[PDB]
């Protein structure tokens, strides 16, 4: 890897907006990934650092970057209820029907965690409601198993 | 009392003989150690959950044990941590003075009752309760040089042929094996298991049934049939002994007739229990033995017995086995004792030369040569009675008190020689008159000196334990010195001293001694002419005194504070921290470079490098490792550039080039359980169930706010590990039930193969050892190998793991800390240069109040003790001044006169601060205790001047200036003699460069510089203090 | 009599009888205490806002106040005048018989699905030559 | 219901309990308040 | 239970004996391993030693050996009592 | 003094071929020749 | 029994010294205790 | 220490009589204690 590329991973994970800004000016690799395949955009979407996601996407970061298990930053933003990041990523061309190595779409992750606002944005951007994972379970099958009455009406 | 022993010299000799016999008996039966028990009693509960993550260990083991730690007496706090290596360390710190055996048994008993609440895997592994102590007498390394034994083979030989004999060695308190004995390793193969329709559950089931002790019974046992002639015990199934027997374990029989053995599906070998640690000594495999000194044992005798026991095992060692010593405190203790004994004998030699230079007779010089060793021997008898030990603190306490011991002998002898030369009285009658002039003053001096050191012993915590060693040692020696000066010395002066004619001041002699007396008498008259002129303009010297007090107050703040000076013990640490997620192989590459640096760039100083990969420090994971550097002798490393401080700074600078690896070197502290001075130990508690992620954000908020104040806070770093990416695997309960796969079968297959399962015990060469089932390395490295494991369903079909599980990446803590039963984040730091520890703690408390709702805080360790030690400090200083004043008020029979003596305190401190500031030393405990011995000896000199000047005004009816000029003239010779021998006596301590010089320089410089000014200033300022005080009142 | 030694002697004898006691009694927790017969003091806890019920206050007291007070030196015994929360599963024999299930099936499913599993590690020791990944495996955890 | 340990001081233990309760007070939920309906230590403190 | 003297000594006696190191005022330690399964480790302390503190110190050292002992031995329970070798008296009971 | 003892060698291959559980063999041998402690009972108001 | 015999010579040695020193301090002399200590063998011969 | 005139009696079962028989002996004792109000007052069991 690179000296600046590995520093960017730590800055995007902690949330140091000023360090990320200085690293962008110095030319830190936006497509630098760690051992598990997580880029600085993955870490910003997981830890909920909205401004860092916007700064990374502006500096040509792969919005559809996938780790060793097929998970993209949209999967992490929808799974951890980061509504503002879900919209920012979807605006920048994030695949709303992205399937990981288990066939799980960002809609399945948002339905399992009960994020109504995130599910509504995902469906608005064209998320397939009839998408099945490796076990043939759709987002509606997850909502009825959890007992989310409000989510079952949307799906 | 002195008159009673002047007429009875044989009684005085009998008392001295008994003191010498009691002191000699104590010297042989006193335990020798480097440092005594200073740290408070701490008990550490350590448990192990093989293959479990930090949260599994915390939520099933740590929380359960912490919840049952109730009803235990004298508990201060309870810190604990669960790491991703399946380990928990619950340390319970008790109040200082608690019976450590009672504290341990109370903790152990509460753990026994909490045992049925822990998981079966933790109960099987067992939980150990020990006394928290990083104080090892020595660390014995066992290496292999011919490359025939691996690190696990060496560890097995030590555990079965060395550890037991070393534990039974005289004075050995505890032995810690740095390694694991053999373990029957069953390296399973999922491809071979799937071929014969078998799972790791069947492997566990077969080993448990075919490797077990079976109770069978008796042949002709009671109640028997009447007429039985034979009674015999029945043995049925015993534990397996060899790898061949484990390989022959029958798993199943095929329908065609062929047998399925354990060797067909797994690789059976004798390996180690734990593979997380790779220990190397100079590149070759190594194991260790952490030997601790027993309670009341002699360190020098124990180390000699350990080496003698190791020499007996020498002809039985296998090919290539060698015994190395990477860590040993014994050479440091041997030098710490020898240098003290050297200084004590040198002081007697110097006192002999000083006494013969002034008095010029061999009869007088023999008196201190008898009195000093009697007092020194007697101090050992008082130390033995008080339960004390011969350690670095008690040995240097006698060195600091040598100035007080020789002064008591000089003051008495000189006064008899002065009375004989000024009146012509016979040795017996002159001794009664001389003793009458100083007996009350010697008793008053003993009371004033008691009021200086006795309150110092009443400090609390670790600091109080260190001060207690100096207080008892100095008070006991000072009390015995006054007793000898009132019992033995007056008897020796009345019987051994030679008569001096009236008027004979030695000026009529010929040679060098005749010139010295004519020069000293001329200098004595020049001294009185100078003091007389100084008494005419006292106002000028009062202003000059205030300049000294201001200079003393300034130099006290401009002196760095410390507890114990960091000495070149011969060893130092080197921390290697790779990024979060690095493998054991990647840490070994960095450790090899670190070892190569010490064996090439510093090959003239470094003797050996103990590279321990996966060392318990920093979550003891694969991304951590230490390099214990052992250096050559202090004689073989001359100069400041070849010392630990210079080698450490050169190494840290060179290791900065190693990218993707945080490598830094650092010296070990004088007392491991102390840490650093001017530093703090903060704890960020979660008092509202906020969670780990919320507590991490709160810690980051406090860390960023601490960085905004570099003027008050420096090096504010968290003492923990950051969250790492982990493999979250979800077992689908619906798919598992549809296929007919048991959930327990799935978790057993996943746990035993990827984490390792402890099945049962076996006997290897008459030794009970563990049996572990685990997948072979080739089949448990990557997420792809998950799908290669097949679990048998109820219908007989083999279902792979990929059919009933989905996996994703997430972040989780590899080390969860908990303080006082609540989740916590330990934060280290220190005060910026110029700011006190109390100021740095106050800012930390202010920044903590701005943290989110539910985030609390508390002070632990050194901070907890510094909070309670700072409260006692003002009262102990005040009590010292009150009792010192009261003792002088009774002696002088005045409420104003004691002030003349108390004004000499800054005269001795100004020189001590100047000597330490110009040298570059710190305000350590040796400097603080050395300050009290300088203040005490200067007050001792001032007491004898003021007492003589007052008695001349009271009894002889002399004027204020007349009696003051007479008193300083009489006390000039005894003051100049004691100082000449004390300054020359502590001279080798200042110039000590080699072994153990860090403590000798702190004791030596803080006393030499102090005594120079407390002699030059006191001879001219004491007459002023007495005149100014008597004129004012 | 030294109460510390008296407790150690009673405890040593109890440890011999402990394995003979039923498993239900062992898992509940046997306690040995050297406390006085009378109460030193009673620390009442109320809610002036009415936000918390008697059961809610009792849970907060036990989960956030009791353990620290029990560890305080000089505190022989602490009696919670209420009860700490517990995951209550209130069985219905009509619904259980409807799906051919028993309280035994409920206990079996709770033990199997509410379990903290030790799954091991990826690239754990002893690892292969050329391994670059080291991560803890996280299987089922205790339900919250 | 706090029971005093065997041989322990009644006043020193009550002071330690009140010091521990003070650390919990700043993190109490809305409305939570500590009351003292039974205490044998104020009588000892006053009568002496 | 049911273990012969050799197994009892190798798996139980040796394990406890190796952990009885560094106990204060210890004079000597005799131990028996019966073919029934009984282990009896007697540690005699110097005259004047607090017998209660000696029991506490032995119990603390036993905690370190307890995990390494077999599960069948822990199921019986290990007792640490103050011992005396001779009988003060024998009280016989008969039926006339 | 050293006493003679009766050693019994259970063949694991023969027992598994016949369908006899090794746990049942060890229980049958131990309970009959040595005596097995099953559980407790109440004899005149006392557990035995 | 072995310990009793090993400490026996050291016991007699310190007892003789303590008595001698006590007599020297009480009677203020060296000839007085030395002449009195010469009587010890006159008693020990009869005891033996 | 007590309540000046209060006493604490313990009726023991020393022959395995059982709970039912011990209750009958306690009732017999309680009836006889009531017959002496001149010496015994408030004699009652401390059980359920
Ligand atoms: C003065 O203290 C020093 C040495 C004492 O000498 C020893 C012999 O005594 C120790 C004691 C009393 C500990 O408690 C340690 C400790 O907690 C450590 C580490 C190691 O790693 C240690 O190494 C020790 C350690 C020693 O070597 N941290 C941990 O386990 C954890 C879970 C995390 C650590 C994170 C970082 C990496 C660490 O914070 C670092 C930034 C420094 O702060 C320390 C390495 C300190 O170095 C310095 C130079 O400041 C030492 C505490
Ligand atoms: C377990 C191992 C133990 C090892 C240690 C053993 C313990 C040692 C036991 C004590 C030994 C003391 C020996 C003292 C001998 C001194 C010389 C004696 C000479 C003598 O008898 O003259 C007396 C007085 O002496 C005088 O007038 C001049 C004497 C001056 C005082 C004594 C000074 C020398 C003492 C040195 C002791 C050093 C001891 C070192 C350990 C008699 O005269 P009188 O009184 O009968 O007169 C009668 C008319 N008036
Ligand atoms: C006379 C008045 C002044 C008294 C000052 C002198 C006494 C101060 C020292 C205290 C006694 C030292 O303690 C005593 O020292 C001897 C060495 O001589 C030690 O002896 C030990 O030291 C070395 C260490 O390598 C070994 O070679 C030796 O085999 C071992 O037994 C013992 O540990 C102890 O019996
Ligand atoms: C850096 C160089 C420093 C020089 C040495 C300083 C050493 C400090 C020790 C104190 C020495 C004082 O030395 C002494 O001072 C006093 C001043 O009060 C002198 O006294 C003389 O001057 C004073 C003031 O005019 C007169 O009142 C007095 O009558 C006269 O005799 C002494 O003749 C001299 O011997
Ligand atoms: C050495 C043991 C103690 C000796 C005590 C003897 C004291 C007797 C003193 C008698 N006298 C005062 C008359 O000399
Ligand atoms: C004849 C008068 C002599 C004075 C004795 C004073 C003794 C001083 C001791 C002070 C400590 C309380
Ligand atoms: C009359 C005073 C005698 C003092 C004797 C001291 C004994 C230690
Ligand atoms: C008053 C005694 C102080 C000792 C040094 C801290």
């Amino acid at each position: 890897g690179s000296d600046l590329g590995k520093k960017l991973l730590e800055a995007a994970r902690a949330g140091r907006d000023d360090e990320v800004r200085i690293l962008m000016a110095n030319g830190a690799d936006v497509n630098a990934a760690d051992v598990v395949g997580w880029t600085p955009l993955h870490l910003a979407a997981y830890w909920g650092h909205l401004e860092i996601v916007e700064v990374l996407l502006k500096n040509g970061a792969d919005v559809n970057a996938y780790d060793t298990l097929g998970s993209t930053p949209l999967h992490l933003a929808a799974h951890f209820g980061h509504l503002e990041i879900v919209e920012v990523l979807l605006k920048n061309g994030a695949d709303v029907n992205a399937k990981d190595d288990n066939g799980i779409t960002p809609l399945h992750l948002a339905a399992n965690r009960g994020h109504l606002e995130i599910v509504e944005v995902l469906l608005k951007y064209g998320a397939d409601v009839n998408a099945q994972d490796k076990f043939g379970k759709t987002a509606f099958d997850i909502s009825i198993n959890n007992g989310n009455e409000d989510l079952a009406e949307i799906l | 009392m002195p008159n009673f022993f002047i007429d009875r010299p044989i009684f005085a000799w009998v008392i001295a003989i008994i003191i010498m016999l009691a002191g000699g008996l104590a010297i042989l039966k006193l335990p020798v150690a480097q440092y005594p028990t200073i740290a408070p009693p701490a008990v550490t509960i350590s448990a192990s959950y093989p293959g479990a993550d930090a949260k599994t260990v915390q939520d099933t083991v740590t929380q359960v044990i912490e919840q049952n730690m109730n009803g235990i007496d004298n508990l201060m706090y309870m810190s604990s941590n669960s790491d991703s290596t399946g380990t928990v360390q619950i340390t319970l710190t008790f109040e200082s003075g608690t019976d450590a055996d009672i504290a341990q048994v109370q903790v152990q008993n509460k753990l026994q009752l909490a045992m049925p609440l822990l998981p079966q895997e933790v109960q099987q592994q067992g939980v150990s309760v020990e006394k928290s102590s990083s104080s090892f007498l020595m660390v014995v390394g066992v290496i292999n040089t011919d490359g025939t034994m691996t690190q696990e083979d060496i560890s097995d030989y030590v555990a079965a042929n060395m550890k037991d004999a070393i534990s039974r060695t005289s004075g050995v308190g505890d032995v810690q094996l740095f390694g694991s004995q053999y373990a029957m390793r069953i390296w399973m193969n999922p491809n071979e298991l799937n071929k014969f329709q078998l799972t790791p559950v069947d492997v566990i089931t077969a080993i448990k049934a075919q490797n077990a002790q079976v109770a069978a019974g008796q042949l002709g046992g009671t109640p028997p049939v009447k007429g039985q002639q034979l009674n015999a015990s029945i043995i049925a199934q015993t534990r397996l002994t060899s790898t061949e027997e484990f390989g022959k374990i029958l798993l199943k029989v095929n329908q065609d007739g062929s047998r399925v053995l354990l060797r067909d599906v797994a690789k059976i070998e004798l390996g180690g229990e734990n593979y997380d640690i790779i220990a190397e000594f100079n590149g070759q495999p190594a194991s260790g033995l952490g030997i601790k000194l027993a309670t009341g044992a002699n360190a020098l005798d124990t180390a000699a017995a350990i080496r003698a026991e190791l020499a007996k095992m020498e002809p039985f060692f296998p090919s290539g086995l060698k015994i190395v010593y990477p860590y040993d405190t014994t050479p440091f203790v041997k030098i710490s004792i020898h240098e003290v004994v050297k200084t004590l004998v040198e002081a007697i030699i110097l006192v002999f030369l000083v006494m013969y230079l002034f008095l010029q007779n061999f009869r007088a010089t023999l008196i201190p040569t008898i009195a000093v060793p009697v007092v020194l021997l007697g101090t050992f008898a008082v130390l033995a009675a008080f339960g004390f030990s011969i350690n670095t603190l008690t040995m240097f306490g006698m060195v600091l008190a040598i100035g007080l011991l020789v002064d008591d002998a000089i003051v008495v002898v000189e006064n008899v020689e002065r009375v004989m030369a000024e009146e012509g009285l016979p040795p017996k009658e002159a001794t009664r008159k001389s003793m009458g002039q100083i007996q009350g003053a010697l008793v008053g001096i003993a009371m004033v000196l008691s009021a200086v050191f006795v309150p110092m012993a009443f400090f609390g915590g670790s600091t109080g334990a260190i001060y207690r060693q100096f207080s008892i040692t100095i008070v006991s020696a000072m009390a015995l010195s006054v007793l000898v000066a009132l019992i033995l010395t007056p008897a020796l002066c009345a019987t051994m001293l030679k008569p001096i004619a009236k008027g004979d001041h030695g000026e009529g002699k010929k040679g060098f001694f005749g010139w010295f007396n004519r020069m000293f008498e001329k200098s004595t008259h020049h001294y009185t002419d100078s003091v007389g002129g100084i008494l005419r303009s006292t106002g000028r010297y009062l202003v000059l005194y205030l300049i000294i007090v201001v200079g003393m107050a300034y130099l006290f703040v401009r002196l760095p504070s410390s507890f114990l000076p960091d000495e070149d013990q011969g060893v130092f640490m080197t921390m290697v921290q790779l990024p979060a997620g690095a493998t054991q192989e990647r840490t070994q590459k960095v450790l090899n470079e670190v070892t190569h640096y010490y064996l090439t760039k510093e090959k003239n100083n470094v003797e050996s490098v103990f590279a321990v990969n996966g060392f318990p420090f920093a979550g003891r994971g694969q991304n951590t490792g230490i390099a214990f550097v052992s250096l050559k002798d202090w004689a073989d490393r001359p100069g400041e550039e070849n010392k630990v401080e210079a080698i450490t700074m050169r190494a840290t600078r060179a290791f900065s080039q190693i990218k993707d690896a945080m490598v830094f070197a650092f010296n070990l502290p004088a007392i491991v359980e102390l840490g650093t001075a001017t530093g703090f130990d903060f704890e960020l508690i979660d008092q509202a169930g906020l969670g780990h992620e919320k507590l991490t954000q709160a810690r980051n908020q406090l860390l960023a706010e601490a960085a905004k104040h570099p003027d008050m806070l420096t090096s504010v770093r968290p003492n923990g590990l950051e969250d790492t990416p982990q493999f979250k695997i979800d077992i689908d309960q619906e798919k598992a039930q549809a296929l007919g796969v048991s959930i327990n079968d799935i978790n057993t297959t996943l746990g035993a193969a990827w984490g390792g399962s402890y099945v049962n015990d076996f006997i290897d060469r008459g030794r009970v050892k563990k049996v572990y089932v685990m997948s072979e390395a080739k089949y448990r490295m990557l997420p792809d190998d998950i799908g290669d494991w097949y679990v048998r369903a109820a219908d007989g079909q083999m279902v792979p793991f990929s059919a009933f599980s989905s996996s994703r990446w997430e972040y989780g803590s590899p080390r969860l800390e908990r303080y006082n039963g609540l989740p916590s984040m330990e934060i280290l730091g220190q005060a910026a240069p110029g700011k006190s520890t109390g100021e740095a703690m106050e800012l930390m408390e202010q920044l903590a109040s701005k943290l989110p709702t539910g985030v609390g805080y508390d002070w632990t360790g050194m901070s907890y003790q510094e909070r309670l030690s700072g409260n006692q400090a003002p009262s102990l200083y005040a009590i010292s001044l009150i009792v010192v004043f009261l003792c002088l008020a009774a002696l002088y029979e005045s409420w104003s006169i004691p002030f003349s003596v108390m004004l000499v305190v800054p005269l001795g401190v100004i020189g001590a601060l100047l000597a330490a500031t110009f040298r570059g030393l710190t305000n350590d405990v040796y400097f603080q205790v050395g300050l009290l011995t300088t203040i005490g000896l200067s007050a001792k000199n001032a007491i004898l001047i003021v007492e003589f000047a007052k008695d001349l005004m009271d009894k002889e009816g002399k004027g204020l200036i007349e009696a003051t000029l007479d008193a300083v003239r009489m006390r000039l010779r005894p003051i100049l003699m004691t100082s000449l021998a004390f300054i020359l006596g502590v001279m080798p301590l200042v110039i000590s460069t080699g072994a153990g010089s860090g403590a000798q320089n702190a004791v030596g410089t803080g006393v030499m510089g102090g005594m120079v000014t407390a002699t030059v200033l006191a001879i001219f300022f004491v007459p002023v203090f007495f005149v100014v005080v008597r004129r004012r009142f």
